[PDB]
This record gives structure tokens, sequence and C-alpha cells, in this order.
């Protein structure tokens, strides 16, 4: 499961990414490198951040794999980031014209 | 893509202090280190770098949340 | 005529290193043409040649932008910068001993990247 | 005269940037707009340990509100103690008890599989930081300042944002829009707008 | 009556004895001393007073005080001259949203213009930040050393409206002043928690539910005050709490004193045996407010049949539930003593923080 | 009469004569290998069968 | 409008300014509206159940929430799991959604006949914390005004603390009890704390290894799994809904599952790597059974 | 798109038919109604007062599926209940006709 989670990780997607135009990208602004780091990281950028986690009952919000989160986290730049889309149309012959 | 301004955790401003930090680990870092590249640095056996009393001398608490925020955020002008 | 070939040009990569080789070195206004009449003037400094004059003859890979400080390749990111631009343009144009000038010059990119690999 | 003009479409508002009319391989010009969507962390976005415990944010709790130590420090994610014995992701809890000592002694640490692990000694590593022996701490509820009578096991784990956004997946369509020719249906998905 | 005991303030202070920090902060910043701003540790003892007025008081602190914050005005991140393709308007206005300032004057607009002429990828500072408006600052409202985003060579950032702007920490966290460092009761023993029998309980010989503490120790750290003003910062954070908290009480007290023209806030009904429920509702109200009223009820009326609140996550409200054996205008004057003993307690509060730190 | 699509990084790949600078400059990224093919406006990754 | 049959955009719709009787009108979904509620795959009877609508108004929210315990009608988890949700708009579809598709048909299987819905993971083990005789401190007693603060959240009405002193010590079962004795039922069972396995290890308490309640007074044991737990066939919470009904029993599900929540918001829970930790003589025991398993193991190679 | 095959083996307009209705003394179908025919009446009820409005309730009520739901609890539904099991060849329609105001009614909470 953490095979398929770490490649589905966001993170800086792309060392370029504002020369490119990418459909459905995300690049998290922020990345740690773990404090409990691995050899993979010698050779991949992290993706993700060193929060802390508290492994507590909390109101019975979290049952069921849910997380608790800080709003106070999610406002100071925690897991955000830029998402990107691209529209682009080509005219079907000379007929047709921007305007 | 630098060290955040405040602590995420707690909001303790460690951004404050990042640009000195980032200075002094590696100044720090350049004395600890010994016939090993810079890209082996996070491969010796033999190297142990504690930055505990840097951060300390910086005038941060204890604090797991400001001190993990520091020394593990990564600075994008170092990879690109 | 003039307008696919500003499209192509102002799309290539090139024109944007060389356009910003000439912003580092002031030639070119650090503002991205705010009116076509300051485009042409960038167009100029950039490539060597106006559009048309693009258009007229057929030789363009050469009046590029070249760094107006011709540093001492022998401050050291600023050596490393405008020398790369250099190799760069020296590609493009197919200078004669260019293989083994990127061979030195890789050498000391690698010596210089490993010394930034230390600051991360 | 006709009209084939591109309408935005999506719910969410988002940022034009990208000034670029290019010439395709055809030799002809086509627009490719660029839009970028300012994200933070939405209630509803996925996140996960690297032991691989996915878990969908649900609470937006302010920082009085979150549940804090003895000595001020609170958790950005509260996870369910629960998630942990049928999956048996113990990499995690040991993550979390290496890395508050870590925090403590301003070091980072290889946690590669297979290396040698000593659970007691972590353990009796992050005793002599100061802390218990155990990665447990004090806490006070956020909302009531009582404290909890548990000793509460509190450090920083490694997360990850997975990238299954609520604002992506989300869909509601209304009494009417674009129908299938063939059989008069709503076309098929969010894509198609409607259905 | 001194409800508020002696208290500590210590401010964090840069430690030059380190080579290492001080030949970079002379290397970078030319720093030789301490920052004109500095984050200050305030701890405060309490004595004869409930745990729902601290805690009240510690949240109000963290985030429920009016507070200021850095801002870009719309527009003022100039697309056209900002040439950089990295620093994005969302990341420099979250990196200097939350630059903790310690603002007087709410008229000061600041301006970003950094061009970088050069083929070094330059890094713009808190230094960078110019100021043109309002009067000239004779002392900075942040640090100079904050790390705004870098630029590439040749790059160019332009913000030209960067004012200061209001809020509370509830709403955005940029607001928060201060963060917690320490919350303890000392009238309650400890256990030796060091040993292993104890490891895994909070400490205190007593149960939470059975507990009712008395005496606290509260210590929180505010962000940024000025180098020579710390004893009248804290001070003004301290008195704007109780302020607030005050405001707040008679705020809710306002519609208490209205027992009739039924107000879609408070409904009263007399039910079964003579009995009377009281249901309160605020919007925007949090566990602060609804935690002081019950226990501060709960002190007036010990043998209430009800009284309880529920500060709901959606809703965004508090509702507060009171049962009592007594008439209506008997509940209501009971009630309205129990908010004027928190008006009190609050009064005594401010009395005592200017009398203590000065 | 013919093109062949070049994966990028191998040596007829343009950035094959290139520094990480003068890639970083372009618009690739100067730590990415390469491996993958330019088609049609998308990168296309051959895998090993 | 039935006079020009036809439909109209309100935008146009200021001069006009009323309704009258045959008109249509086409309005927002409000609290209090019935909802269909699904989860492909839609496997089991219950997969397509009406809820009431809970309109959360902070427009950061763009997710379905929805309380835990009725995860068991979807075989829903909250790890990413998507959901349709239709309001009916017909009048017919109204009445059918209300009457005959509501979960409360649901709450007794179709399958197994017996009870889907329950509490699961937090408030099994917070109802076991609640109800136990002894916690680490001592007896596990509450305060008058702990125990007001355990029925604060259970939006029912409130019981009656007038004869508590503020310094009077209230049992859980005392609390469970004043709880139960809305719906009063008979329930003695042994509960999933007790186990034989567990047994010559550890010492239970005598007054936690029977569960016993009369006339919906809990005067013994514990609640776990056995007694609370969703899909416990027999647990209260069946025994509620055979004689007063499913609804009265998703009430009490609710109700139960609240001052759970609440005791452990104040009783606190944690799991901790040294929880997961043998002692050293404990690991040279664990040691030893596997060595006696691998020499059995050898004896067989060795034949 | 092959069909894998194994293969298996095996005057428009119908006579009219004329409803016989059982007597209420024969009638075998249980006298309370199933919460799906209450279901059906309310529904029925509430929307003929969605389209017509008129009521014989002495309470107001705000709303059609209240209005429909009192109206049955209160036993005076003006719609009977047709049961019927049977068409004969003969063309005949079996019917047993039941009277929601003499059945009782089902939980319906
Ligand atoms: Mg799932
Ligand atoms: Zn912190």
């Amino acid at each position: 499961y953490e095979t398929n989670q770490g490649r589905q990780t966001g993170g800086w997607y792309c060392f370029s990414w504002p020369y490119r135009v990418d459909m459905n990208r995300f690049f998290q602004f922020y990345n740690e490198m773990p404090l409990v780091k691995t050899i993979a990281h010698n050779y991949v950028i992290p993706n993700g951040l060193n929060t802390i986690v508290a492994y507590m009952i909390y109101g019975g919000y979290n049952q069921e794999d849910s997380v608790i989160v800080s709003q106070s986290f999610i406002d100071r730049g925690g897991f955000a980031g830029t998402f990107y889309r691209e529209e682009k149309v080509e005219l079907e012959s000379d007929i047709e014209s921007f305007g | 893509m630098l060290i955040p301004v405040v602590c995420f955790t707690c909001g303790f401003p460690i951004g404050t202090y990042a640009a000195i930090f980032d200075k002094a680990r590696t100044e720090y870092i350049k004395t600890k280190m010994g016939g090993t590249l810079p890209q082996n640095i996070p491969l010796d056996a033999s190297l142990q770098i504690e930055l505990k009393d840097l951060i300390t001398a910086l005038g941060i608490p204890m604090r797991v949340c400001c001190r993990t925020h520091l020394i593990t955020t990564l600075d994008y002008r170092k990879y690109y | 005529d003039t307008k696919v070939l500003l499209t192509e040009i102002l799309l290539d990569p090139m024109y944007d290193y060389a356009a910003t080789v000439a912003r580092i070195d002031g030639s070119i206004p650090m503002h991205k043409p705010r009116t076509p009449k300051e485009a042409e003037y960038e167009f100029k400094t950039v490539i060597g040649r106006t559009p048309a004059e693009l258009l007229s003859q057929k030789e363009f890979y050469d009046k590029i932008y070249t760094s107006k400080y011709r540093p001492d390749f022998t401050k050291t990111s600023t050596l490393i910068y405008l020398r790369a631009y250099e190799l760069f343009l020296k590609y493009l144009q197919n200078a004669p001993n260019f293989n083994s000038e990127l061979a030195e010059f890789k050498t000391y990119e690698n010596a210089y990247g490993e010394q930034k690999a230390l600051l991360a | 005269y006709i009209d084939r003009s591109v309408m935005y479409g999506f719910d969410e508002p988002a940022v034009v940037d990208a000034v670029m009319r290019p010439h395709g391989p055809n030799d002809e010009i086509f627009g490719l707009m660029r839009l970028r969507y300012e994200r933070n962390l939405n209630i509803g976005d996925k996140m996960s340990s690297r032991s691989g415990n996915k878990g969908i944010a649900a609470l937006a709790l302010p920082t009085s509100d979150m549940p804090f130590t003895e000595d001020g420090l609170q958790p950005d994610l509260i996870v369910n103690p629960h998630s942990h014995p049928s999956r048996m992701t113990n990499g995690q809890m040991i993550e979390t008890t290496v890395g508050l000592a870590n925090a403590l002694q301003g070091v980072v640490t290889d946690g590669t599989a297979f290396l040698p692990i000593n659970v007691q000694l972590l353990s009796e590593r992050l005793a002599q930081e100061g802390l218990r022996f155990n990665g447990c701490q004090k806490m006070f509820n956020g909302q009531t300042g009582e404290y909890f009578d548990a000793a509460i096991f509190i450090g920083p784990t490694y997360h990850q944002r997975l990238q299954k956004f609520v604002l992506d997946d989300r869909y509601a369509v209304a009494s009417y829009g674009p129908t299938d020719a063939l059989t008069g249906q709503p076309l098929d998905g969010k894509r198609s707008h409607g259905g | 009556e001194k409800i508020f005991q002696n208290v500590e303030i210590k401010p964090f202070l840069i430690d030059f004895s380190n080579l290492f920090i001080k030949n970079a902060a002379k290397k970078l910043f030319q720093l030789e001393e301490q920052l004109p701003l500095v984050p200050v540790n305030v701890v405060m003892d309490f004595k004869g007073i409930s745990r729902a007025a601290v805690h009240g008081l510690s949240r109000v602190l963290q985030d429920e005080i009016p507070n200021y914050m850095l801002d870009i005005k719309p527009g003022g991140y100039k697309i056209e001259d900002s040439t950089d393709l990295f620093m994005t308007e969302q990341f420099i206005r979250n990196r200097i949203n939350f630059i903790p300032i310690y603002a007087k004057n709410e008229t000061l607009v600041f301006a970003l213009r950094s061009l970088n002429n050069s083929c070094e990828v330059k890094t713009i500072y808190s230094r960078d930040l110019i100021q043109v408006a309002g009067p000239k600052l004779k002392y900075p409202i942040f640090n100079p050393t904050f790390e705004i985003g870098f630029l590439q060579p040749g790059k160019s950032l332009i913000i030209e409206d960067i004012y200061i702007k209001k809020g509370i920490g509830r709403k955005h966290a940029a607001f928060n002043l201060a963060v917690k460092t320490h919350f303890s009761h000392l009238d309650i023993e400890q256990y030796p928690t060091d040993k292993k029998e104890y490891m895994a309980l909070s400490g205190y010989k007593q149960s939470s539910m059975t507990s009712d503490p008395r005496h606290h120790r509260l210590g929180l750290c505010f962000p940024a005050v000025p180098l020579p003003h710390i004893n009248q910062a804290v001070r003004t954070y301290l008195k704007n709490a109780c302020r607030i908290i005050i405001g707040r009480i008679q705020s809710i007290q306002k519609i208490y004193e209205n027992f009739e023209e039924p107000q879609p806030e408070l409904v009263l009904f007399s039910m079964d045996e003579e009995k009377t429920k009281a249901i309160i509702t605020i919007k925007d109200e949090t566990h602060t407010i609804g935690n002081l009223l019950k226990t501060y009820i709960y002190e007036m009326i010990p043998d209430i049949s009800f009284v309880g609140y529920q500060c709901v996550p959606h809703k965004q409200e508090m509702v507060l539930t009171i049962i009592h054996k007594a008439s209506q205008e008997d509940l209501i004057t009971l009630l309205e003593k129990s908010i004027q003993n928190i008006i009190q307690t609050f009064q005594i509060l401010e009395k005592n923080v200017d009398e203590l730190i000065a | 009469v013919s093109t062949f699509p070049i994966m990028r990084g191998s040596n007829r790949c343009h950035t094959h004569h290139l520094s990480k600078t003068a890639k970083k400059e372009i618009g690739e990224d100067p730590n990415e290998p390469g491996g993958y093919f330019i088609a049609r406006g998308g990168e296309w990754v051959v895998d090993l069968l | 409008k039935q006079i020009t049959q036809s439909v109209h955009d309100i935008e146009g719709l200021k001069q006009d300014f009323r309704l009258e009787v045959g008109d249509i009108l086409y309005r927002d979904v409000v609290t209090g509206d019935v909802a269909f509620f699904n989860r492909q795959p839609s496997l089991e009877r219950s997969s397509i159940g009406v809820h009431r609508i809970v309109v959360l108004e902070n427009p950061k929210i763009s997710t379905f929430q929805m309380n835990v315990s009725a995860c068991a009608w979807y075989n829903a988890d909250f790890d990413g799991d998507q959901m349709n949700l239709w309001v009916p708009w017909s009048v017919m579809s109204r009445v059918e959604a209300e009457l005959l598709c509501s979960v409360r048909n649901w709450f007794i299987s179709t399958k197994s006949s017996g009870p889907v819905n329950g509490q699961v993971q937090d408030s099994t083990v917070g109802s076991f914390l609640l109800t136990r005789t002894n916690t680490p401190m001592g007896k596990n007693v509450m305060n008058k005004l702990h125990a007001m603060g355990l029925f604060q959240t259970t939006q029912t009405d409130p019981p009656c603390f007038a004869n508590y002193s503020p310094t009077d010590l209230l049992d859980g079962k005392s609390v469970v009890s004043m709880l139960l004795r809305q719906t009063p039922i008979n329930y003695q069972r042994a509960p999933t704390w007790y186990s034989e396995v567990y047994a010559p290890y550890m010492h239970y308490n005598k007054q936690d290894i029977s569960t016993q309640i009369r006339n919906g007074e809990l005067i013994e044991g514990v609640l776990d799994k056995k007694a609370v737990g969703a899909g416990s066939s027999g647990g209260i919470y069946h025994l509620i809904s055979r004689r007063y009904g499913p609804q009265q029993a998703l009430k009490m599900i609710f109700a139960t599952q609240q001052l759970a929540l609440n005791y452990v918001r104040n009783a606190g829970f944690t799991v901790s790597t040294a929880d997961m930790l043998l002692t050293p003589e404990a690991h040279q025991e664990v040691q030893e059974i596997i060595n006696e398993l691998l020499l059995e193991s050898e004896e067989i190679n060795n034949r | 798109y092959v069909e894998t095959e194994e293969e298996n083996l095996v005057f428009v307009q119908a006579s009219s038919q004329t409803l016989v209705i059982i007597p209420d003394n024969e009638r075998i179908t249980s006298n309370v109604l199933t919460t799906f025919e209450a279901t059906r009446l309310v529904a029925v009820r509430a929307q003929q007062l969605a389209i017509n409005g008129s009521t014989m309730l002495k309470k107001k009520y705000s709303s059609p599926i209240d209005i429909a739901k009192q109206e049955l609890f209160n036993r005076k539904i003006p719609l009977l209940v047709m049961r019927c099991i049977k068409v004969t060849p003969e063309g005949q329609k079996i019917v047993e006709i039941w009277n929601p105001r003499e059945m009782g009614i089902p939980l319906l909470d």
C-alpha cells in the first residue's frame, strides 16, 4: 500500500513546473526530509511533511481511518500547493478564428 | 520550497532563525564530515551530527514541532 | 510571415535563455514587453535581427545575444551560468571544438554541483 | 458566423496564467491556456503515513481546540488508535517513537528496512532525552482545558497527501443538461457535464 | 484579592556564544546583537480561579484576540512586473502572511520591489520589504531576517500593496497571537511519571472526572514583541484578552437581561414538575464562553438539575441548556448573578495584571 | 523521408550537450535523467516488456 | 407556471413577485429533507437508505458526512470511499422514501435477521471504559459536573441531576442507567472483555465479567462488543428495537455513542510503541516457546 | 462478439374483462394494510393534494405528505385498496376491494 501511496503522493512533481503546461498536476510547496529517512531519499525528493501526530481519541471524528487536522496547520501551508489544468483548442481550419 | 516562516504545528516563528540556521548548519556539517562526499553524507555509518545546541543557541525552545520543521524542511534553492 | 515567426521564436527555450541573459546584463528591460514596440526591441536585442531581417536571410543561430561581460572562464555561480549560456550558444551555432570544451565544462559543473550538494 | 467558444465548466473558480498560442505539428495555431487552482488541505482530502494508513481528513479544529501536551505541544493530525491493530503498521509507531528523540536531539536518522532495530533501546533513548520511556505525554483537552487521565502517545510522523482531491471528485448535477442523442439519457460522467 | 500571582517574563535571545551562529549572522545579516523583535515567553501563576477562566484566557490569547497580519491587497502582486516563474502569488502571500508583526498603526503599507540583476539565485529577505505609507517607522514591526521567496537569475518580483489586516486567529491562523508552552495545576499532586508503573497515566494523582483544580500555571509564548518594550507588550496582550472575554460575556448578558420579546437566541420553557429549561444560542461562539458559562452557573447553582452546552463543529454555534427547579425569573436572575461573577473575576484578573507585571 | 522519435537524454537528444544550468534555463529538470519520449504534446515511457 | 405551462428562472420573476395555486416551485434542499444514500457496489438491501438531510452551512466542506455507526449499512469506511446521494423531489417519491426506505427499516438485517448498527471501535472501547468498575486511579467515578458533561451532547432530554451534591461521585454504570431507563430492557450476558484465554493472566474484576441490565438499570459488568457492538445478536440495541422500535434503537445507539465519546474525551485513550513492546523476560519466554516449536519440528526432521 | 453458444431449447386486442368483486364475507387477504399498501395510499393522496389541494382535516398542515399521513392515521383516506390476483381466461377479473378506514394500519414509525 505504501508503494502505491508514495507514488500517488503530492510533492514537487516537476522541478521545471513553471515552464510546463500539464493537466491535473499538483505542486506541494513545502516538503521535508523525514526525521526517519531511508536510503530511497538519497535518490528521490521526499514528498510530505513531518506532521505531529497524536494517536488518540478525540470526539470520534477520526473513526474508521479518518484524520482530525488542525485548521492552523492547514492555514500555515501544510500540504498546500498549486493545482494546474490546461485547456487547448485548435482551429478545425482557416474557417475558425479566436476572438 | 523554503523553511516555513512559522512552525506549521504551533506557529512559533522559526522563519526568523531559518536563514541563519542554513548557513550555520552548513558550517557545522563541514567540520563534522570527513573523507565523505556531500552526496554520501546521508550514507556514512560513522557520522553523527546533532543540531540541538545550534538550534538552542538560535533561541528556539525545546519544542518537537519547531525543531522538526526547522531541521527537516527542504530548500528549493539547494535542489533546483 | 511575422506573426507565426513571432509565436515560434517567443516559444523557443533558446529565446527565454537569451532574453534572461540579456536581462542579467541589462540590455533588455526586466519587464516582459508591455506593448508591441518594445517587443521589437526585445526581439532585436535577443536574436540580433528584426523579424523581417530574419525572414529575409537564412542564417539565424549566430547573431543571438551574447553575454556583455565576457567573464574570465578560468562569483563562481556567475561564471558557471554565463559559461553555460555561452556553451549553449556554441552548440546552437556548432562551434568547432565544442565537444572537448563541453567535456571540461562538464567537469567544472560536476565540481560545482558537488559543492552545491554540500549546501543541501 | 457561428459560435464554437469554450466554456469554463468547473464549479471551482480558477486563475489564468498562460500567454501562449503555439504552432502545432500541422502548422496551425491552438489555444493552450493553463489554469491555476489554490489548493489547501480541504476537508475530504486524503492523507497517508509512510506505513500505508490512508485517511480522509474530516475535522477543522482551530489551534485552541486542539489537544495539547503539558509543554504546549499539539498535533497537526489526530489519528485514531484503532487504525493500528488490524493493519499491524508498527513501522509508523516506531517512526514516531524515533522521531520524538530525533526532534529533541536535532538529528535525522536512517530508518531503512532491514537495518538493525531495538525498540527497547529506542525507548530508552526517549527516556534519556527527558521524555517518558514510551512516547506518551500528559495532554490537556483543548476545548475544556481538562487533562486526559491517560498519557497520550504524540510525536512527529511523516505524512503524505495523496493526490485524490475532494474538489476534483465531487459532482452534483441539476435536473437538466446535455443528453445522449441515441437513448435520450444524460451523458456519461463529470467530464461530459451530466449524468 | 490576588487571583493572578507572580509572572515570569523571558524573551528568547540569540546566543552569540556559538561561533557558527555569530559567523552566520554577521556574514549574511551583519547581525551583532539581538533582533528588534524577540519571541517572549510568559509564565503565569493563578490562584483561587476556576480552570474554565484560565483556559478561556489561554484560548483567547491563542487565537480569539483580534490580531494583525501582513497581507497583499488584490492586484498588489504585479503579474506583469513579476518575472520569476517559481514565486507564485500564493506562495509569497503565504510567506508574508505568517510574518509575526507587532503593529501599533494600521495604515502602514509595505511594498516589495526586487530585481535580480545578476547571475546568482538572489534571496529576498524581510529587509527587502519597503514601507511607503503612514508614519515613518522608528522601530521595525517585523524582524529584517525573514526569508521571503528567492529569485532566479534575471527574474524580478514586484508587490506594491502589502497592508496590515486585522483579524482573529480562529478564522485564519495567521492571526494567532500566542503559542502555548506550559499548563499545569499546582494544587493536584503528581506521580513520578518516570517510573514504569505510572508512565501510562497523566501523572496527576486525581482523576480528571473528580478533580477541581483551583491553582494553575499557564505558560504562553508571544511570537514577536519589541526588545525594549517586552513588559508593556505583554500587559497590552493580557489586558486585551481580559477585555475581549468581558465584552463577549456582556454581549451574552445583553440578551440575558431581555427575558421578554422572544429573540431567536433565548427560549425559555416551563415543563413538567414546575421546572424551567433555558436554551441559549450564540452563532460563532466557542468552548471558551460555553465552558465559562457552564462552570460559573454550576458554581452558582450546585444543585442544578442540568446545565450543559455544545459547540458542534458544524452549525458554528454554542447552545447552552440550563434546567433548574425554579421559576423563569428566578433562573434568569441566578444566571445573571453568574454572568456578573464572570465579569468580576475577569476585571480582577486585569487589575492584577496591571499590579503584577507593570 | 523519415523521422524517428528521440528519447530524452539519449545521445541524439539535444540536452546531451547541455549543462545542468543550461537545461535549467531551457526548461528541463536539471536533476531528472530522461528516458521518455515526447509525442504529440505528451511524455511517454517505453516500459521494459 | 401552470398558466403558461413553462418553467421560469427567478432572475426574471421580479415583476410577478408571487406564486399561485397550481404552481410548482423548485426549492433548495433544507435540513430535515429526506435523501437517498447509496454506495456502489450495492450488494445488500440496505445499500440504498433514506437519511435525513443535515445541511452544513460551512462552504469549506464538500464531503458527505454520516455517523460512523451508519457505515455498517453500506459496508463503507472513510479511507476514500465515494457515495451517491440524490434528494427525491416528487411527492410520491418523498412519501415512499420517508415511509418505506427510511434507514430504520434496515436496522435489522434482512440477511441474518440481526442488527447491523451498533458501536464500532471508538464507541465500543469508550463504553467499556465508561462502564468498568475501576480505573488505574481507583473507583471509576465522576462528580456531578462531569456526569452532566457526559449527557451534554446526546440531543435527548437531559436527565435530572438536582439530587446530587457537587461533590457527589456518580458511577459509570449510574449514568449509563440514566440513559438506558428511557428504553428499559432486560439483558444478561457475559461481555467480550471477559475471555477464558486471557483469564489465567490479569485479574478480572468480578463485577465486570457479567453484564446485567434490569429494566434499563445497568448494574453489573461492562458494555463492549457483545452488548453494544455492531452486528452483535441479542445486544441491547437489538432488544431496544424488538421492544420499542428500530428508530428508538438508532436513537439509543447515538445516545450511548455520545456518552462513550464524551467519557473518552475526559478519560483519554491511546496506543503507544511501548504498548506492543515485550519485557526482556517476556522476550526470553517467547524465544523459549518458539525454540520448543522448532525443537519438535527438528524432531520430525530427525525422524 | 461470439455468443458462447450452449443454444438452449425453449386479434391483438385482448378480450375485455368484467370486474367481479368478492363479497366482503369471502375476502381472505389480511385486514391490515401492508407497509407497501399504506405507503402507496399516502403517496397517492399526497400527490392528489399536491394537484388539487382540498382536504378533510380539521387541523391545518403545511405539507401534503403530512396531511396524507394524518389522513391515513385518522382513518379518513378517500381511497380504496383493490387487491387482485386473478384473471380468468373467461375474461373476468376477481378482486378484493378493501376500505383502509376499516383496515388496521402498520407501524410506519
Ligand atoms: Mg474504502
Ligand atoms: Zn512549533
